[PDB]
């Protein structure tokens, strides 16, 4: 395509999964989209205290073209509510959608999303906004001063988070300790109405 | 003023379906409908310029400008006795749509039950009450069910003021819609009704662009995000204080666009679902015409026609 960025895929699960993951950061706020040859990233921040970055690499798309030359990456800002409503209305017939294409033509142009079916194509253009002065890179891990590291199975952590949510947890404490004989202790301690 | 008509649904079901669709459309469009019984065909009109309809002031209050015209050849009725001393033995009347719709619904129920009787329609002078007469309708039910409907006859002067809208054919782009019974019929039916998924959308922008050699798009700009719905399947093109409306200059010689109301589009979708041969005509920034044609042959017979004219809801 003639656009500066154009990526098309046949797996609609990735997009809806990304929106689902971004939802907990607020149904009505801004989302930053970073585009580069490596891939496309969604970034959200809350209260200057928490940040989420979800990456979609080239491999996830059956076609991926990034023709920009002046800049190695492109930054834009959109409203999450617009995308959420548009996708919810367009994704009602999820069984029939066969292709999804994202496109962008640089600063001053909208972010274009096209759902292509067998005979019907729906094209939506999202207006873009100036990016806030706050830098997403500000909140980052100091790779040279790690206090501790741990690897956990997704299912167990998700179950623990569910349990904490169901008891109305108000404060959380991550406790990590190591001893000899390969003894390890990782725990989550919750302060809630239960105590 | 003898208007003896016999209607049978077991013979030529296409004509009965056409009549049912016509009455349903006129009932859903306006409260009252005009019936013109000529020596050759019956014309059913739903227009805001009628004496009864104009009593609602629809045009000024809600912009009810669309006009529905339906033609039924005399061959539809088993018996067609229409004798008059007017031009071409024409008799004009105005009737209420709800009563006719209820009577036809009862007839449909009786037919579905298993009866194969015929409906006799005549004009009668009711002594109970532009004199007002009654439409005596009767039919057997395997019991002689008879119902009467008020009707108001019209004069020649009143009749002549109701004239079918015409369009500038030379400045008019027509598209032959895919047949509903075809493999693409379901796809086009879904494409037409797609915009209904957005409740808050009131106006839709229809666009037609050359280069199956043309394409049709529905644009919605009432939402927080611009929306375009495109049809990529096959689609063939057929080859006082009053002032004229202002027309925006066409972007190109091969693009025709018009903005219309969503209700008119729903009516067009229903009409498209009803019939097989449908043509959509656009007069750029002027109007949209939905023409449903039913073809029957024996010496080809008369073609059943339903033409719905929709004026633009907004300027371009």
């Amino acid at each position: 395509l003639a656009n500066k960025f154009s990526a098309s895929t046949v797996h609609l699960e990735h997009i809806t999964t990304a929106l689902s993951c971004l939802t907990p950061f607020g149904s009505k706020d801004d989302v930053l989209i970073f585009i580069d040859a490596d891939g496309l990233s969604f970034v959200r921040e809350n209260n200057h205290v928490i940040k989420i970055q979800l990456l979609l690499s080239r491999e996830l798309f059956m076609s991926y073209s990034y023709r920009n030359e002046t800049e190695d990456h492109m930054k834009l800002c959109v409203k999450i509510n617009h995308i959420l409503d548009s996708v919810s209305v367009m994704n009602r017939n999820s069984d029939d959608i066969v292709e999804c294409t994202l496109s962008y033509d640089g600063h001053g142009s909208p972010f274009v999303l096209i759902f292509e079916d067998s005979f019907i194509s729906e094209r939506v253009e999202y207006s873009t906004y100036l990016i806030k002065d706050f830098d997403t890179n500000g909140l980052e891990l100091d790779r040279e001063r790690i206090s501790f590291e741990a690897i956990i199975k997704g299912e167990a952590l998700h179950s623990a988070l569910k349990d904490l949510k169901e008891i109305g947890c108000k404060e959380c404490y991550v406790y990590a300790k190591t001893e000899a004989n390969d003894e390890n202790v990782f725990a989550l301690i919750s302060k809630s109405q239960l105590g | 003023m003898k208007l003896k008509l016999i209607v049978n649904g077991c013979e030529a079901p296409d004509d009965y379906k056409l009549l049912r669709t016509t009455i349903n459309t006129v009932a859903s469009l306006r409260k009252t409908a005009i019936l013109r019984f000529n020596s050759e065909r019956l014309t059913i009109i739903s227009t805001p310029k009628s004496s009864l309809n104009s009593s609602n002031n629809g045009t000024i209050l809600r912009g009810d400008t669309g006009q529905l015209w339906c033609t039924i050849p005399h061959d539809v009725f088993r018996l067609y006795t229409v004798i008059s001393a007017r031009e071409l033995n024409t008799i004009t009347m105005e009737c209420n749509c709800d009563s006719l719709l209820s009577v036809f619904k009862r007839y449909d129920r009786v037919m579905n039950q298993g009866s194969s009787s015929n409906m006799t329609i005549k004009l009668q002078s009711m002594p109970e009450w532009n004199p007002i007469c009654a439409l005596g309708i009767t039919f057997e039910e395997i019991i002689m069910h008879s119902f009467k409907v008020p009707v108001k006859l019209l004069f020649r002067a009143q009749d002549t003021r109701i004239q079918e809208p015409m369009i500038n054919y030379i400045q008019l782009m027509m598209y032959k819609l895919p047949p509903i019974s075809g493999e693409f019929g379901s796809a086009f039916h879904g494409f037409i009704r797609r915009v209904e998924r957005y409740s808050n959308v009131n106006h839709i922008h229809l666009m037609g662009v050359k280069k199956d050699d043309v394409e049709l798009k529905i644009i919605v700009n009432e939402l927080d995000w611009h929306l375009e719905i495109c049809w990529n399947g096959p689609l063939d093109s057929v080859i006082d204080i009053s002032v004229m409306v202002e027309k925006a200059e066409q972007e190109s010689s091969s693009t025709h666009e018009v903005i219309i109301r969503c209700k008119d589009w729903k009516v067009c979708s229903k009409l498209y679902a009803a019939f097989e041969e449908v043509v959509l005509a656009i007069s750029h920034d002027e109007s949209c015409v939905f023409h449903c044609s039913l073809d029957r042959g024996s010496k080809p017979r008369e073609r059943g026609q339903i033409i719905y004219y929709i004026a633009r809801s907004k300027g371009l």
